[PDB]
RNA sequence: GCUUGUGACGGCCCGUGAAAAUCCACAGGAAGGAAUAGUUUUCAUGCCAGGUCGUACUGAUAACCGCAGCAGGUCUCCAAG
RNA sequence: GAUGGGGAAGCUCCGUUUCAAAGGCCUGAUUUUAUGCAGGCCACCAUCGAAAGGGAAUCCGGUUAAGAUUCCGGAACCUGG
């Protein structure tokens, strides 16, 4: 059985803190604890460990990332800007 | 002995060849 | 303390010429669980350590007591 | 000649470790 | 396309999967073509180039990781490198891939 | 073709002589009763000859140039093969399947292989082989 | 029923100050102070415990013979073995690639 | 079963949970050693040496602090049916 | 918390590796000037601060009116030479 209707991981907090803040926390707590793909392995084995630090268990690599996710949306749009500006300079 | 030993080496430089 | 198995190695330690005193020891024990037998233990006082030799047979034990040097001090029980 | 070999060195920039040079200009008196 | 060529070789032609089994076929001189993934590490890749160029075997680089190279050959486990021992009915090797 | 041959130089990867360059004398293709795998007989050098120069002379040069050989059986996995090659006729009849085991026939094999490799090195040819691989 | 003291003047349960209860030849229980446990030496690269090396306190390595602390392979005492393997592979290929760079760059200058 | 030591795992963080003495190893090869006797005291055995100060007893409904032989206060280990 | 320094009429205050000439190692027929030191190498910093942090190495048995991992008997180990 799916045990709770809506609270999810946030059911640990229980009655406290109000429904809106618990929904804010539910969004990011699902991201941080979830596993992610290691780019270098090709394995779903990239756990979080401290804010902004993302340890592959496979390969023993560690990658810098966002606090609650591996690649935040601002970081991706930076990376494409750097790809764009490089090939202008080369030719 | 060493002068006779040298001419063996200097022979083996020219004769043996290869990589 | 340091056990020795070999009989040749024990005779070298007696002639080593730091060994001032030895001591012999006799113990009653029961083999398997069938009958009693008279064990012996030839211990020798080295400077660092105490070397010892466990002989089970009584016949080999009595020849070993004679096979010690006379100049070495020997002490029974 | 046979056993002798030329190995160079490439002091250059990032490659290699810089040799001893006169630094009389730069010494703290 | 490259997926249509490899879909033939699996169903009618000799092949082998993974690193250790390929290097044996490079050593023995059975491999005609090898297919290396993108996401494989560079010491692994640069070793397979060196084994290949001694044996004079053609080397294709699959644009795509090791998961979707597994999908191309049609296996549910991921595969880093694939070698072709014998060609199928389709031509594979003679084309530029 | 099959590239592992009687000419072939290679770098040994595992076990004591790791990162030390060898040359294959007898490649067995697949297997035997002992060594149940693809294995090659090789003949490397354990201690490389040190550097040497215009300054050194006579006795200092003889000490610097001295080489310890070794011989071993090794797996094909533990051997990394190399584009370079070395001629092997000086120690063909020496090293063999009968030669390994039954010691100290191994020692009489190494004395011939010593006289090969030092004498190859004097009037130096295959310069890459007698340089130490640094790693 | 029989109970047991600290032998030494420290009365607190510090990392150092630990106890095992032991039955003596006298036929009574007694404390014996256990020294702290030796961790394994590691491989300073891959980051794991490495075989054929004794687990001792760091002073205690000075007592023990060379064959305990070492293994016979080059870089044996300080490397994983698999991580020694890699850098022999790597050294060989990058050194071979350096000649492939040098041959290309010499030919390009003559063309221009 | 109880107390405790340890192992391999798992959870937690916008917290990710001392330093230094000391010891060892590895890379490097300055150089040093034999054929009539050297090199190894990280194998073994053997010889000599180890200073200064604390050490008794209480640790509390009478040995500490509350003017006291004060129902108060004062850190911790062991822990039976 | 001294020193080098800098403030303060001054008791002293700031500062702790800082705007310091802050020592200790190798080689030498340094080949001629004939009885005088020459050529190089190395790179931060006093000291105090834990009887619970870190840390070389000892156990059993016996014994005293009152002492013991410290005495006695035996059996061990550590450091330096
Ligand atoms: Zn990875």
């Amino acid at each position: 059985a799916k045990r709770t209707k809506k609270v999810g991981i946030t059911g640990k907090y229980g009655v406290r803190y109000g429904s809106s803040l618990r929904r804010q926390v539910k969004k990011l707590e699902i991201q941080q604890h979830a596993r992610y793909d290691c780019s270098f392995c090709g394995k779903k084995t990239v756990k979080r460990g401290a804010a902004g630090i993302w340890t592959c268990s496979c390969c023993k690599k560690t990658v810098a990332g966002g606090a609650y996710t591996v690649s935040t949306a601002a970081a991706a749009t930076v990376r494409s800007t750097i790809r764009r500006l490089r090939e202008m300079v080369e030719a | 002995a060493l002068e006779k030993y040298k001419e063996r080496i200097r022979h083996l430089m020219e004769t043996l060849d290869d990589n | 303390a340091r056990e020795i198995t070999d009989i040749k190695q024990f005779l070298e330690l007696t002639r080593r010429a730091d060994v001032k005193t030895a001591t012999v020891k006799i113990n009653k024990k029961l083999n398997k669980a069938g009958k009693p037998f008279r064990q012996t233990k030839f211990k020798v006082r080295g400077s660092s350590s105490l070397y010892t030799l466990v002989i089970n047979d009584a016949g080999k034990a009595k020849k070993l007591i004679q096979s010690l040097p006379p100049t070495l001090k020997v002490n029974r029980l | 000649n046979p056993l002798t070999h030329s190995t160079p060195k490439n002091f250059g920039i990032g490659q290699a470790v810089q040799p001893k040079r006169n630094l009389s200009r730069y010494v703290k008196w | 396309s490259i997926n249509q060529k490899l879909a033939l070789v699996i169903k009618s032609g000799k092949y082998t999967l993974g690193y250790k089994s390929t290097v044996k076929s490079l050593r023995q001189g059975k491999s005609k073509l090898i297919i290396i993934a993108a996401n494989t590490p560079v010491l692994r890749k640069s070793e397979l180039e060196y084994y290949a160029m001694l044996s004079k075997t053609k080397v294709y680089y699959f644009q795509g990781g090791n998961n979707e190279l597994g999908t191309a050959v049609g296996k549910l486990f991921r595969v880093g490198v694939v070698s072709i021992l014998e060609a199928g009915d389709s031509d594979i090797l003679t084309t530029l891939a | 073709a099959k590239f592992l041959k009687a000419g072939k130089v290679a770098v040994v990867v595992r076990g004591r002589y790791a990162g030390k360059k060898v040359v294959i004398v007898k490649p067995h293709d697949e297997g035997s009763k002992s060594h149940p795998f693809g294995h090659a007989l090789v003949a490397g050098i354990e201690r490389y000859p040190l550097k040497v120069t215009k300054k050194h002379g006579a006795k200092k040069v003889a000490k610097r140039t001295k080489i310890k050989p070794f011989i071993k059986v090794v797996n094909y996995n533990h051997l990394l093969p190399t584009r370079y090659t070395l001629d092997v006729e000086a120690f063909k009849s020496v090293v063999s399947t009968e030669t390994f085991e039954q010691p100290s026939q191994r020692e009489e094999a190494k004395k011939v292989v010593k006289k090969a490799f030092e004498e190859r090195h004097q009037a130096g040819k295959n310069q890459w082989f007698f340089s130490k691989l640094r790693f | 029923a029989q109970r047991v003291t600290f032998r030494r003047r420290n009365p607190y349960n510090t990392r150092s100050n630990k106890i095992k209860v032991v039955k003596t030849p006298g036929g009574i229980l007694r404390a014996q102070h256990v020294k702290k446990l030796a961790t394994r030496p590691k491989c300073g690269d891959c980051g794991s415990a490495l075989q054929g090396i004794s687990t001792l306190r760091p002073r205690q390595y000075a007592t023990v013979s060379k064959t305990h602390k070492t293994v016979s392979r080059a870089y044996g005492g300080s490397r994983c073995a698999n991580c020694v393997k890699e850098r022999i592979i790597r050294a060989f290929l990058i050194e071979e690639q350096k000649i492939v760079k040098k041959v290309v760059k010499e030919q390009t200058e003559a063309a221009k």
